[PDB]
């Protein structure tokens, strides 16, 4: 029985070695495949970034000239839109005062 | 995304270009109206505390 | 990692190079517009408390 | 990293102030993107200067 156990252990050793070699080869192939996939995706992302930058610059030109037509009024309108967009959520708390100039009509004449 | 950004920029430019001469004719009234509307919205969207300082 | 970071650096370089002349043409308006957009985004993302000091 | 640093230096040497402005704005957008922080401003702040009456 001891001899049988020893030979069985040796055969299991050989089988495990063969399977481990196969797994190593598979892992190497998968690693190089993943590298190639990442490189292709990075190249595509770089081209997409270039396109996005081109679009942003083109939009910036029109914004710049049409808004340099009148800077102060655009600043006013854009700031109001920013206030509305930022405070649209109800997760914040705002503290005021009856002396604040918006509530100057809250106080009676 | 590039095409959409350009289109939105053109739309905003057109809106501002149309709206500006109306402001230039009577600045005070339209400025006050826009300010009041914006404050109405922002105060309606947030909680208020009116403690004096 | 090396390939991806080099390609991303090239993309960012191209974007900045394309964007720069437009800002150089009209600095103040572009500065104001970008500042307002960034502030509206950051304020929308975070909780806010407006109290006098 | 060395190659990317060389590219970034050669590009942004044209105008450092504008690059700092853009990169800082993007950093503000990215860092605060998580809804886990609390900000405490004042109505007298320069950004909220248009919240006062004309």
């Amino acid at each position: 029985e001891a001899i049988y156990n020893r030979m069985r252990a040796e055969r299991e050793a050989v089988a495990r070695r063969h399977r481990s070699q196969g797994q190593e080869e598979a892992e190497k192939l998968r690693a190089t495949a993943d590298y190639e996939v990442t490189r292709t995706l990075a190249e595509a992302e770089r081209q997409g970034r270039i396109m996005r930058g081109e679009g942003d610059a083109e939009a910036a030109k029109l914004f710049a000239d049409a808004f340099s037509k009148d800077p102060d009024f655009y600043a006013f309108i854009r700031s109001l839109r920013a206030y509305e967009n930022s405070f649209s959520g109800n997760q914040d708390v705002m503290v005021m005062s009856p002396d604040s100039d918006f509530f100057r009509y809250m106080k009676t004449p | 995304y590039k095409a959409q950004t350009i289109l939105e920029a053109q739309g905003e430019v057109a809106r501002f270009a149309k709206l500006l001469p109306e402001y230039k004719a009577a600045p005070e009234i339209t400025r006050e109206r826009l300010y009041i509307e914006t404050m109405e919205k922002v105060l309606g969207n947030t909680r208020k505390v009116l403690v004096n300082d």
